[PDB]
């Protein structure tokens, strides 16, 4: 029900993707549910791969899959928290290639005929941020002069490394295991 | 100005003064007949003083004439009560007002 | 057997009605899920009040209260459309709030109320309200760039919060520079003074914000005064009123404590 | 029933009442009618009394015609019988009226010209009886809503008259004044000349004064004897009278004559300075017609008659007090119980929407508004509406919404908008607040406690129309909050009991109609606060006994309820969340 | 054809022109409800799509001119007049569909909304007309729901229209409903509209349905049905006493109800006439009865101020005493001795009369019916008879409801039918002419 109510607030026709809290924390929680994360026994990698399965099954079952395709589509380009947490998901649910997930999302794609998914990745892939120099002169600038900086890692410069990591790992996983049918499709 | 008919009798010698509270139940009533206002229905008595313009003129003049205890009705023509613009919402532009009024005690 | 405890109850019962039925209301599905969330993430609701938590001397609760009045009537001029009724009670509440002392002793609990948010959502209201019908109301705009000028003024970390909302503004920036007697009074004064003599957000403030006063400025210096000819002033084809405003805004941003910044 | 008959129905609300139905009804299956009702069956019967009402567009004797005025011809309109002629055609009397009445002023005082018309308070109708329909089974004038009288045989001299005479102590008549139901005239008397009808059908005019009360019939341009004259704020509703012996009965004429401004300025107040004639939709004929349905009251006045000796007579005693709300039709000048609305539609939606109209009108902190309000909506008719369990669903709702919008909502409103904020005082009370209250770790009940944060203030003004100060306008109007409480707990109690049964008639007519108002109304109290100690208490153990008993009966979370009463418990819910994360923040403070 | 034409010259496509606004109300028709929910979206989004083509395109000006060339014309049988049979035959119809397709291009789109903001007044300047009332109001409540800026052109002369539209269409809950989208839009309110909204209907107190809470009032009368009729051995003179023992000014908000005196029945049933059975009507509210309340005299339900020594409202220990005589038609009171300076004259006397009591909760009153069942304080009137002497004698006298139905439990209630004529009454000699 948590699914489908989720699924349907992106099916619905909006201008632009509202910013939900309960989506943004719900999100969250089923992909840590995923993971939930010296030489290891085979026996041990095997049990570990079953549970990573059955806990991604758990999900997808009853259609992580098909909600996280519909929230990046109703996205429209737009970076946000929104669209962080559901390629968080994204990942989460698709860890290991899936070739049960990989194969549901190519289906849904297909028979819905979607274009705005395309679109919002593309989208997205443009407004990804890089290296700044005038923004990391400027902030050396500032520390040098005297006052410190509010933020002390620097994040201005490279506004979102994280993002940008999760957007392609996400098509990274949506090929992987030489996925032709995918490759061909994207 | 106002008339006054007794509908109860009251002591008959004990009147408001100037800087006096009157202390009354009333019960506001249009010429049709229709309530618009009532302290008994909020179930608290109604205080003012004489003579500190608190209340309409004719309201006040109504119940200078009562006496303690009496129960009277006032009939305050729109020129004492409201004059022409009415009252918004309430009161109808030049209206005639019908007050049924005991005065409870002299404070 | 018990639950014993408020969380436990609500954690059973929420999933019991989802598990007994299909419920048809998303409202309901949604409110169910968040109290669920609620419960399960309790650090959660400490994490979120603490930063809304402002301790006060008991000395100072009574002007603390009526300060709270204030801003109480202040909110609630949001869910009103603007009116010559309502203008009357955002000046008086804003002449209030920069009398009492609260204002001045605790500029934390001001930028945790936050009504420096309401104030530019209001004034903002305002603004596109007979946007192209030019600015009605315009007193109270120039009451709330004031208030909004003394907040700056008030500490450098309220001028930090207030440097946020830069850009915005600057769109609302071409409200009132050609009328007189405004002065210091306008979106774009509210701008200036969000980056006045500060040498870390003058750093910060970047380039697209700027093109956008240029651009201003070269539309200022091509097209002449639609309200002064109106008004019958005889027409060039550049306006140096509006013009002068922007020059102004590009002083304080490039030029800072005496000396310059090369960025 | 029949002549001189009685009889009884029982409806086996108490199954031992039922005489026959063990032997027979019982095993077979058969459920009383009333056998899982709380709550006495309303019936309803035959009104002895008829009533004026619009006549059916299905209507198999009476049709209606609306003949719209052009420039020449004055707007009309026509009453005909489609079933004239033909086996069973209707040879009794039909009373017709107007749906609208003529106002007559207050006080009596004591080319056509344009401002004459405008001075002038003198209104016309014409009644323009067909040539073949005898002017002897014809009256025309004038009735008051108080006309009930349904006779076969009808005349001028069994019209129900009185005169009250009023004289000085000396015993003279310094007035006396004639009051009457009907003022009417024959049209075969009428017919003064004789002939006037067959070469044109009769055009009887009707001429009122409002300003004097005075009353003129013209038949054929010449002005009859009779005449009559009215009291003061008298409603007269035009009304003709007629046994047809034609297909074609007659037609309302609203035209206007000479120095007479027409009807349609009389009767509705934006045309009152309009000359030219008019019939608006509203306008419409209406037949006396004994086709409906009286409700028979649950409770009536106890009354205890007896008699006490020979020489103190009989004493009649009535000591308790018995209420009901009236809703008044202001243009038929009737009033009639709220209750007798669930067998009304169309006024039940209108009404309902009227209240709707109310508590948007006066939305959003609009205190001038909620003031005004208070006047046509009183406190006590507030307490009944939310009291009385016999009121339709949707006019108990609106009434619930319109009390919380005219007296709570401005308040509710301000402590719901500083609810996630925290300004503790740091005082000695502040100090003393702990987590836990005992060395038990043991979670209080929420909402109980000590609570110092800093809090809105709760003010309101007392709704008077006889103080020229406007300073009362600021704060919402003031309402028994003790005894609104009082209330609310005791309903929420017989409430729980009384759905826990599902009987088979809830308050309201559904489940939600019971609850969601009622939740509401608690909702709308617990947020603003006013629930204090004992009786959050009791709430708490009403809402969920078990997990808040304090150290048989199922409480609301555990009754399978609607969505919409779940939906009100979420937000109870939150509520109590936010209490306990209020107390948390509070105690942290203590300890810092 | 506005151009003094040739009718059959112009070619007028009035059935091309309804199918083609038949197929366009289809063409936008909302979806449907019982549709799933991806179904509903896109069927919601292809209507979006269409409206902004059709706004676009311009095709709302268009409608709107073909209104107001249609209007220019009163009625159907003048437009049938102008073209012919046919076309006034669909005139309304037409108009009626154009109405439709109007509020269908309009409807959930918020930028046609706002761009119909000019043409708003142009649109309430023809509410008042049968002819498209009902299609402008439905175009208004679209327009003013989906458009936050077009609430600020309406103004004071747009709200009184609006109003006005009540008092001369009658109740309509639609214009209850615009007014109600007037005050508050997307949770903002327009107090300007709000106080318009409550100045200009409210204090009339003549469209709204009023509300009160009357007290409840019954009628006691004793069991004697007198009357006066050719031929009859009933004496004309009666007189009984009724005594206030105790009476409660203000039991509840409402005053006391109180009234004595006489009440007469329609024909000869035993059934009072004229009047309601339960609610708030007592003696003298309808022209069958005739009561006196110790400061007023009750008849038709108009009270007219009457003078006596003292005058006061019913209070404890008042002895008023009734005078009847239906020799010439009088109905006199005196109140504890001294006369009342006021009667009833002339009534309906084809009828029976009896003693009645009206009141509501709060009193204490006894009748003194004379002789054995009560004592005069106060000496009869001379030739009134007392009114324990109407008693037939295998009767009982004795003090009961005046009407059928009083208070006990649901399954003993007696349910009465019609009861027969009561001609005993009135004993008429009449012997066989021989």
């Amino acid at each position: 029900q948590l699914i489908l109510l989720f699924s349907r607030t992106a099916l619905t026709e909006k201008c632009k993707l509202e910013e939900d809290f309960l989506y943004m924390a719900y999100a969250d929680i089923m992909a840590k549910s995923c993971h939930d994360e010296e030489v290891k026994s085979f026996e041990e990698k095997e049990m570990e791969k079953q549970k990573l399965l059955y806990q991604q099954a758990r999900l997808h079952d009853r259609g992580a899959a098909e909600m996280v395709l519909q929230t990046i589509s109703a996205s429209k380009g737009e970076t946000g928290p929104m669209v962080a947490a559901t390629l968080k998901l994204g990942i989460a649910i698709l860890n290991g290639g899936n070739s049960t997930v990989q194969q549901k999302m190519l289906d849904y794609l297909k028979e819905k005929k979607d274009v705005g998914f395309f679109q919002s990745l593309a989208g997205l892939m443009q407004s990804c941020s890089v290296l700044d120099l005038n923004a990391f002169e400027r902030q050396n600038k500032a520390e040098g002069l005297g006052m410190v900086t509010e933020e002390g890692s620097g994040e201005k410069v490279l506004q979102d490394d994280e993002f940008t990591c999760d957007l392609f790992r996400f098509l990274q996983l949506l090929c992987e295991g030489h996925n032709s049918d995918f490759q061909n499709y994207l | 100005g106002v008339e006054i008919e007794t509908i109860s009798p009251g002591d008959g010698r004990t009147f408001p003064k100037k800087g006096q509270t009157c202390v009354v139940h009333y019960t506001g009533m249009l010429q049709n007949g229709k309530k618009f206002d009532s302290s008994r229905d909020r179930n608290k008595p109604f205080k003012f003083r004489i003579g500190k313009q608190e209340v309409i003129k004719g309201f006040e003049e109504g119940a200078a004439q009562m006496s303690l205890g009496q129960r009277a009705k006032l009939t305050c023509t729109p020129d004492v009560a409201y004059g022409a613009t009415g009252h918004p919402g309430v009161i109808p532009p030049n209206a005639t007002l019908i007050f049924d009024v005991e005065l409870l005690n002299l404070e | 057997k018990k639950s014993s405890t408020l969380q436990q109850l609500i954690s059973e019962t929420m999933v019991r009605w989802a598990q007994e039925s299909v419920i048809e209301d998303p409202e309901l599905v949604r409110a169910m899920f968040v109290l669920l969330h609620r419960q399960y993430d309790g650090i959660g609701g400490l994490v979120r009040a603490l930063p809304k938590t402002y301790t006060i001397n008991g000395v100072s609760v009574e002007d603390t209260i009526n300060l709270l009045a204030s801003l109480g009537q202040i909110r609630s001029l949001l869910s009103v459309r603007m009116g010559k009724e309502e203008e009357k009670l955002m000046i008086r509440g804003l002449g209030d709030i920069m009398n009492n002392k609260v204002f001045y002793q605790h500029p934390n609990l001001m930028r945790a109320l936050g009504m420096h948010e309401t104030v530019m959502e209001v004034m903002v209201n305002v603004l596109g309200g007979g946007e192209s019908k030019e600015i009605t109301f315009p007193k109270m705009v120039a009451n709330c760039c004031r208030f909004l000028c003394y907040f700056c003024r008030i500490s450098r970390q309220n001028q930090k919060a207030m440097f946020d909302h830069l850009s915005y503004l600057l769109e609302n920036s071409s409200v009132g520079l050609a009328s007189p007697a405004m002065r210091g009074s306008t979106p774009l004064d509210v701008a200036a003074a969000s980056v006045m003599d500060n040498n870390e957000l003058a750093l910060a403030l970047r380039e697209p914000d700027l093109e956008k006063v240029v651009r201003y400025l070269a539309g200022c210096g091509l097209q002449s005064c639609q309200m002064l000819v109106s008004k019958g002033y005889p027409d060039i084809g550049w306006n140096p009123v509006e013009g002068e405003r922007y020059l102004d805004f590009l002083r304080f941003a490039v030029f800072c404590n005496g000396e310059s910044v090369e960025e | 029933l029949g002549v001189a008959q009685v009889g009884r129905m029982n409806f086996g609300k108490d199954v031992s009442t039922l005489k026959y139905f063990t032997i027979c009804g019982l095993q077979e299956g058969y459920e009383p009618f009333a056998v899982n009702t709380n709550r006495d069956i309303t019936m309803w019967l035959s009104k002895r009394l008829p009533q004026f009402l619009q006549v059916p567009s299905n209507h198999e004797h009476i049709e209606v015609t609306r003949i719209d005025g052009t420039i020449d011809s004055s707007p009309c309109l026509k009453v005909t019988q489609k079933s004239f002629g033909s086996q069973n055609s209707n040879t009794d009397i039909m009373f017709y009226r107007l749906s609208m009445p003529i106002e007559c002023a207050e006080v009596f005082s004591k080319r056509d010209d344009y401002d004459f018309l405008m001075q002038t308070s003198t209104y016309y109708y014409s009644v323009r009886i067909f040539p073949g329909q005898e002017p002897a089974n014809v009256w025309v004038g004038w009735i008051t809503s108080d006309f009930h009288q349904y006779d076969t045989g009808f005349d001028l001299d069994r019209v129900r008259t009185v005169t009250v005479t009023l004289g000085d102590e000396k015993g003279k008549v310094h007035e006396s004044i004639k009051r009457s139901n009907c003022y009417m005239v024959c049209a075969g008397e009428s017919m003064s000349p004789g002939q006037g009808r067959n070469n044109n059908g009769l055009e009887i005019g009707c001429v009122v004064d409002a300003a004097s009360g005075l009353l003129t019939f013209i038949a054929n341009g010449k002005e009859l004897s009779t005449y009559y004259q009215v009291e003061p704020s008298t409603k007269l509703f035009p009304a003709v009278f007629a046994q047809a012996t034609s297909p074609n009965v007659f037609q309302f004429e609203l035209g206007r004559i000479k120095n007479v401004m027409p009807l349609s300025a009389g009767l509705f107040k934006s045309e009152h300075k309009n000359p030219v004639p008019q019939c608006p939709p509203r306008l419409h004929v209406q037949f006396l017609s004994h086709v409906l349905w009286s409700r028979m009251p649950n409770q009536f006045l106890k009354v205890d008659v007896s008699r006490i000796s020979e020489r103190q007579g009989w004493l009649v005693q009535c000591l308790d007090p018995l209420q009901f709300m009236s809703l008044h039709i202001p243009e038929e000048n009737r009033s009639v119980d709220i209750l007798e609305l669930t067998e009304q539609e169309e006024l039940l939606k209108f009404h309902y929407h009227t209240l709707r109209l109310y508590s948007a009108v006066c939305a959003l902190g609009n205190h001038r508004v909620a003031h005004a309000l208070c006047s046509h909506v009183d406190e006590p008719q507030l307490l009944y509406a939310i009291e009385n369990k016999y009121m339709p669903g949707l006019l108990r709702a609106g009434y619930y919404d319109l009390l919380i919008d005219i007296h709570l909502s401005s308040y509710a409103t301000a402590r719901l908008m500083m609810n996630n904020e925290y300004i503790v005082p740091m005082t000695e009370e502040t100090k003393s607040i702990t987590l836990f209250p005992d060395e038990n770790k043991k979670h209080g009940l929420p909402g109980i406690g000590l609570s110092t944060s800093l809090r809105p203030r709760m003010q309101f003004s007392s709704p008077s129309f006889v103080s020229i100060s406007n300073e009362c306008y600021q704060y919402s109007p003031e309402f028994p909050l003790d005894i609104l409480k009082s209330k609310t707990i005791q309903m929420l109690t017989e409430a729980v009991k009384e759905g826990s049964l599902h009987a088979r008639d809830p308050v309201g007519g559904t489940t939600e109609f019971l609850f969601v108002p009622l939740i509401k109304l608690f909702y709308t109290l617990l947020i603003m606060g006013i629930f204090h100690n004992e009786d959050l208490k009791h709430i708490l153990q009403l809402i969920e006994p078990s997990v808040f008993k304090e150290a048989p009966k199922e409480g609301l979370l555990q009754m399978k309820l609607p969505e919409p009463v779940k939906l009100q418990m979420c937000l109870l819910l939150q509520y109590l969340c936010d209490c306990q994360v209020r107390h948390r923040i509070e105690a942290i403070v203590a300890f810092s | 054809l506005s151009k003094k034409a040739k009718a059959s010259t112009v070619d007028l496509p009035i059935e091309s022109v309804s199918l083609s606004l038949q197929d366009l109300i289809g063409y936008f028709h909302p979806p449907d409800e019982h549709l799933e929910h991806e179904d509903k979206q896109n069927r919601l989004r292809a209507l979006k799509n269409r409206q902004n083509l059709f706004q676009e395109e311009g095709m709302i000006n268009l409608v709107l001119e073909c209104i107001d060339r249609l209007h220019v014309y009163s009625s159907a049988a003048h437009f049938a007049d102008v073209a012919g049979r046919e076309a006034g035959e669909s005139w309304k119809s037409i108009l009626n569909s154009l109405y439709e397709l109007l509020a269908a291009l309009i409807r959930g789109n918020r930028k046609n909304c706002a761009q119909f903001s000019g043409s708003l007044d142009w649109l309430i300047s023809r509410l008042e007309r049968l002819e498209a009332s009902s299609g402008i109001l439905e175009v208004l409540h679209c327009v003013l729901v989906e458009s936050p800026e077009a609430l600020n052109i309406i103004k004071e002369g747009h709200i009184k229209s609006i109003i006005s539209l009540l008092d001369k269409h009658g109740r309509n809950h639609k214009v209850l409903d615009v007014l109600c989208s007037l005050c508050v839009c997307h949770g903002v309110a327009v107090r300007s509209n709000q106080h318009l909204i409550c100045d200009n209907l409210l204090p009339g107190r003549d469209l709204l349905l009023q509300t009160r809470l009357v007290n409840h009032v019954s009628s006691m009368r004793p069991n004697i049905f007198l009357g006066v009729s050719e031929g009859s051995a009933q004496y004309k003179k009666w007189y009984y006493e009724l005594m206030v023992d105790h009476t409660e000014p203000f039991v509840t908000a409402e005053a006391t109800h109180l009234r004595v005196g006489w009440a007469s029945t329609e024909g000869y049933s035993p059934y009072p006439g004229g009047g309601e059975e339960w609610g708030g009507n007592g003696v003298g509210d309808d022209l069958f009865s005739y009561g006196f309340d110790g400061l007023h005299l009750w008849s038709g339900c108009i009270a007219r101020t009457v003078s006596s020594p003292n005058q006061h409202l019913l209070r404890t220990d008042d002895v008023i005493s009734c005078c009847l005589d239906l020799s010439a038609p009088s109905i006199s009171f005196r109140i504890n001795g001294q006369p009342v300076q006021g009667m009833f004259e002339n009534f309906n006397i084809d009828g029976l009369f009896f003693p009645v009591v009206s009141f509501s909760a709060g009193i204490k009153v006894r009748f003194l019916l004379g002789g054995r069942h009560g004592e005069f304080k106060f000496l009869p009137p001379p030739g009134y008879a007392p009114c324990y002497e109407a008693v037939l004698p295998k009767e009982k006298l004795k003090v009961e409801h005046s009407r059928e139905y009083k208070q006990e439990r649901t399954y003993t209630r007696d349910l009465l039918g019609p009861t027969v004529s009561l001609t005993q009454a009135a004993f008429t000699p009449i012997p066989v002419d021989t």
